[PDB]
């Protein structure tokens, strides 16, 4: 009956029925007093934007001005627009994500699977993926240090020749056509073109690829290739997105002595962490996040398993001073729209779609920041700490997977 | 008594064999003839009438006298072994296998007469049931003054004829893992800079960049200069950190083997990429909290980090007290016990060997191979096999007794037995008084005294108990701190080492058909101290998992044994890299940023040093002659899957192929 989530290195799973984010954010605000509670300074400036605003501080019930605290349904919003920045219904999500970077990271794995015994369903694949990802690994940083800046190389990622004047995620022409072009500076697509793993790209310079998708989709659908639609993005963000917080989390161990004063036992109390090996760090999080909760439910889509990250990709592409308008050709919180636009009904279906596909570009725009520079887990840490009070790596996940970080002032 | 009918009941035959002469005291008396006690025991052979009363009279006492000493030494052997409380624990050996050579018997009746515990002299004598043994001046049989000790020193003396193994040609089934050879790999070079860090220091590398001629210097200068460059980098990197508790001053040469010790990933890539390149991503992607968390281990073993990211981890020797593992494998009082019947006094405790032989006999082959092959001895490094110890030291064994005889004027012992022959054994060790004082030892006497961490990791494995094995760099800081590397650590938690506890097999049975010679009282007691020694190994005494071993690279011998003391505290040491010889000016590069580097992959190959130094600004390169760091990080070892042809214990679990070269 109950699902069980245990990413926690130091605990077992969790047990919850259903609400794994808004059942832990009850028991927060429940079990524990929220008064000497504090997130990051940023949630105090957000606090702060939104108590100046009378409407929305109405909306947010923003009672008091100078305390540190931060109300339940305010954290609840911000999880829940988080979630939200992905997920998408004009495909109808037919295609989740993490499906699309499975089949884009077997194509390029299918030589490596040839010594093994060959999978044949997508929870192999996902198995396999602490034996998948060393080799992809290998070969994503020797084509990183073949780079020579061929074509612009501000930084290298995906998605820098998309037209200013496109600003929703699927193509108009019934999702099918596409500017030429637009994925000429994936870093990725010149190293699977080089390995042969897409042969063909309409704008880029059979498909294995195609007909594996096909053949083990349409056993579980009772399919689209890369150029048929915009599912050629998603899982390229969605796999560039995993390989940097693999490289993030596996750069440091999680028993650091602990140098932060927040504890989950301090959170749940005694009681609760009182009634609930040593591997690599993903291997935690494979058979609670990876497998039982795509048993649970297969649509749920990279944004859902971790908001966390969705918060510092904003910021670090806010100080990059890039905006999505100007694309090298006002407003400095891209997040608080999106809750504005759903706060009301008013708000024109249209109108919250090219605002969300805003914030979203926005969003990939941010990541694609740390995985581009020498100092990943560097960048991230430094930027967590100051800004949501990460004090430790054992913090740093559990900011990453709740999308949140309290802890008494102290200060 | 031949049959084993009545069992182990001594009891029921001693008063059977009392009232047998009471019966027999009856008609002597009534016959009214004295009963004269020198006479020879009958012979069944001989004719019954022939025979006269006084034989009967010598021959109950030759029974009777068998029966209580067969009773004392089993009382002897309860009161020296605490494993068995009571006799009755004991049960009766069945006879339905009934099986007697005597080529075979007389065979391990002169095998067991080296086991005396002194030198001793034996006569061979035909029993009062007919049959020829050799019995001592007090009348004691071979079989039961003289034991083995164990089920598998009784096995080996009997195994030995013709070929090694049979076992193995049955089965009819050189493999070094990458974690050693990695581990070997890193500690040569380590302690080659350390060694000659004075000439590499003085070497010049300013010209090379400066006059940007490449190839102009030897062969051998590959080396040198790609160490010096090496470290040169490393030490820019440093630089760089710093500028966004205890203070330590780290010399350059010192933190040159830190670095290195690190990550074995940046010497491949010095040679993969030019200086250029790897300045900018080989200063980034460096840094000070897992540098301090390596230099600041204490407390915490094995280290938080895991075997990816952390390959060598530091130990303040003052913190941590001395243990004796010793005491937990061998030393122990138990196997002492049962190792300490020997030929004679002078000879060492045997529970080391004994262990060795356990690892041998109970654990699967391919195992014992890629673990010898791991950590093969420098003097066992003429032998290739793990059994070819144990047997070269059983031959060894058997050498040291020898065979003299003597005769004997009397005919009969005052028991009444004929001398067939009398034999004695010559106390041929190499004791005595040549006033020389010096003779080379021989492979035995330099074997006891010297430990290895192989004896550690074959008692961990066989006794179920975690230990932890560093490779030792050196001693730093005048001693304050020591470099360890990471080469071998227990823990529950590990895959592998939770399988191999079930992977060996317990089951000592066939160890005592295989050996049948016609000794029921010495067939119990071993299957006693069989069944007594499987439940011993089965639960295995937990300590926390928290041993810790030192051990040298070049001979193999464990240096220092450690342990964590209870109370802990941050040390918030501040490493201070002194400068004493800075590094020349950088060129073209200040006043795109240059990729990053693959921090992935770990030399195997040493033809990397005689290699070209990089120019400025191959796959299979890449892939083989340096291996992912990844699958360095994951359990070497593994089983095989099965398949339709059933396959052998040491078959069913091997080293992963992938990783390991065959």
């Amino acid at each position: 009956v109950p699902s069980y989530f245990g990413i926690t290195q130091n605990d077992p799973f969790i047990r919850f029925h259903t609400d794994f984010r808004g059942e832990v954010v009850n028991t927060m605000f429940e079990n524990a007093s929220t008064w000497t509670f504090s997130f990051g300074i940023w949630y105090y400036r957000l606090k702060r934007g939104l108590y100046t605003q009378p409407r929305w501080k109405r909306v947010y019930h923003l009672a008091q001005m100078d305390n540190f605290s931060i109300s339940q349904e305010l954290l609840l919003g911000v999880v829940n627009a988080l979630e939200n920045v992905t997920v998408y219904p004009t495909y109808d999500c037919v295609l989740s994500d993490l499906e699309a970077a499975a089949c884009l990271l077997a194509a390029y794995g299918h030589a490596l699977w040839e010594g093994r015994d060959p999978p044949d369903s997508v929870a192999t694949v996902l198995g396999e993926l602490p034996q998948l990802l060393p080799r992809l690994a290998d070969d994503v940083s020797r084509e990183i240090a073949a780079w020579e800046g061929p074509v612009a190389a501000g930084n290298n990622y995906y998605a820098y020749r998309d037209s200013p004047d496109l600003r929703y995620y699927m193509p108009l022409s019934g999702g099918r056509h596409y500017h030429p072009g637009t994925f000429d500076r994936h870093v990725l697509v010149r190293l699977f073109h080089k390995r042969g793993v897409i042969q063909h790209l309409p704008g880029y310079g059979d498909d294995v690829l195609s007909l594996w998708s096909r053949r083990l989709l349409v056993g579980k659908l009772g399919p689209v290739f890369v150029h048929e639609q915009q599912y050629l993005r998603s899982g390229l963000t969605c796999l560039a997105g995993l390989l940097l917080l693999w490289k993030v989390t596996n750069a440091d161990s999680v028993f650091a002595p602990r140098t932060g004063k927040f504890t989950l036992a301090d959170l749940l109390g005694s009681d609760a962490v009182a009634g609930g090996g040593r591997v690599r760090n993903f291997e935690f999080l494979v058979r609670y996040y990876i497998g039982p909760w795509y048993a649970r439910d297969p649509a749920v889509t990279l944004s859902q398993l971790f908001p966390g990250l969705a918060l510092l990709a904003v910021t670090e592409s806010v100080r990059s001073g890039w905006d999505p308008s100007r694309r090298e050709d006002s407003k400095s919180n891209p997040v608080a729209d999106y809750m504005f636009a759903q706060s009301s009904k008013q708000y024109g279906d249209l109108r919250r779609l090219e605002v969300h596909d805003a914030l979203l570009f926005h969003y990939e725009h941010g990541l694609g920041r740390l995985l581009s520079v020498t100092l990943p887990r560097h960048r991230v840490s430094t930027l967590g700490s100051s800004l949501f009070n990460v004090n430790d790596i054992y913090e740093l996940l559990y900011f990453l997977v709740l999308g949140f970080l309290p802890s008494v002032a102290v200060l | 008594i031949q049959t084993f009918s009545y069992g182990l009941d001594f009891r029921s035959q001693l008063e059977k064999i009392r009232d047998l002469r009471t019966r027999f005291a009856e008609l002597a008396k009534r016959r009214g003839t004295r009963l004269s006690n020198e006479g020879v025991l009958p012979n069944p052979r001989k004719p019954q009438a022939t025979t006269s009363l006084g034989a009967f009279t010598r021959g109950l006492n030759a029974l009777e006298r068998h029966v209580q000493l067969g009773h004392q030494y089993l009382l002897n052997k309860l009161n020296g072994s605490s494993l068995v409380y009571r006799l009755e624990d004991i049960p009766s050996v069945l006879p339905a296998t009934h099986e007697t050579d005597p080529a075979l018997i007389m065979r391990d009746r002169l095998r067991r007469l080296c086991f005396a515990r002194h030198h001793d002299t034996f006569l061979e004598v035909v029993d009062v049931f007919g049959m020829r043994q050799i019995v001592t001046q007090a009348g004691e049989p071979i079989h039961l003054v003289t034991d083995y000790g164990n089920v598998a020193f009784k096995y080996l003396a009997l195994r030995d004829d013709g070929r090694p193994l049979a076992w193995r040609r049955r089965c009819s089934g050189n493999v070094v893992t990458t974690r050693y050879k990695a581990i070997t790999v890193a500690v040569a070079v380590c302690q080659t800079l350390r060694t000659f860090w004075p000439q590499i220091s003085q070497y010049d590398l300013r010209p090379y960049l400066t006059q940007h001629q490449s190839h102009t210097h030897p062969a051998e200068t590959h080396t040198l200069h790609n160490l010096k460059l090496f470290c040169y980098l490393v030490s820019t990197a440093w630089h760089q950190r710093i500028d966004t508790g205890t203070v330590l001053r780290l010399s350059l040469q010192e933190f040159c083997v830190l670095i290195a010790a690190l990550y074995p990933e940046y010497i491949y890539t010095v040679l993969k990429y030019p200086v250029q390149m790897s300045l900018p991503s080989l200063t980034a992607h460096l840094h000070q909290d897992v540098i301090h968390a390596v230099v600041n281990n204490t407390h915490k073993m094995p280290p938080d980090h895991l075997p990816e990211q952390v390959k060598a981890f530091c130990i303040t020797p003052t913190q941590w007290p001395a243990m004796q593992l010793n005491k937990l494998f061998w030393e122990n009082k138990l196997v002492q016990q049962l190792c300490q019947v020997g030929p004679q006094k002078s000879t060492p405790p045997l529970g080391k060997l004994w262990l060795y032989a356990m690892a041998t006999l109970v654990f699967p082959q391919d195992m014992l191979q890629c673990l010898w092959l791991e950590l093969k001895p420098q003097y066992a490094e003429t032998y290739a096999s793990v059994s070819e110890l144990v047997q070269t030291l059983f031959q060894i064994f058997t050498q040291q007794c020898e065979m003299v005889t003597e005769g004997y004027t009397q005919p009969q012992l005052p028991t009444g037995e004929p001398v067939l022959q009398m034999i004695r054994v010559p106390r041929q060790d190499t004791t005595t008084t040549d006033t020389n004082t010096t003779t080379e030892p021989g492979l035995l006497d330099v074997f006891i005294q010297t430990e290895t961490a192989l004896d550690y990791a074959l008692g961990s494995w066989l006794f179920g108990i975690p230990v932890c094995l560093g490779v030792h760099v050196a001693d730093l800081l005048k001693g304050q701190r020591i470099l360890v590397a990471r080469h071998l650590e227990y823990t529950s938690r590990d895959r592998d080492f939770l399988r191999i506890q079930r992977s060996r097999d317990l089951n000592l049975s066939q160890l005592l058909q295989d050996t049948w010679t016609e000794t029921p009282l010495e067939h119990c007691w071993l299957q006693a101290q069989i069944r007594r020694l499987r439940d011993y190994l089965r639960f295995p005494t937990r300590l926390e998992f928290i041993p810790l071993v030192i051990y040298n690279a070049q001979d193999h011998t464990v240096v220092r044994v450690l342990r964590p003391p209870s109370t802990f505290e941050q040390d918030h040491s501040r490493l201070v890299l002194d400068e004493a010889f800075p590094t020349f000016p950088l060129y073209d590069q200040d006043d795109a940023p240059t990729p990053p580097v693959p921090f992935n992959r770990v030399p195997v190959n040493i033809q990397f040093l005689r290699e070209n130094p990089p120019p400025i600004a191959d796959t299979s390169r890449t892939a083989d002659s340096a291996l992912v760091s990844t699958a360095f990080g994951g359990s070497v070892f593994q089983e095989n899957r099965l398949g339709e042809t059933p396959l052998c214990r040491d078959e069913l679990v091997a080293v992963a192929p992938g990783a390991a070269s065959t």
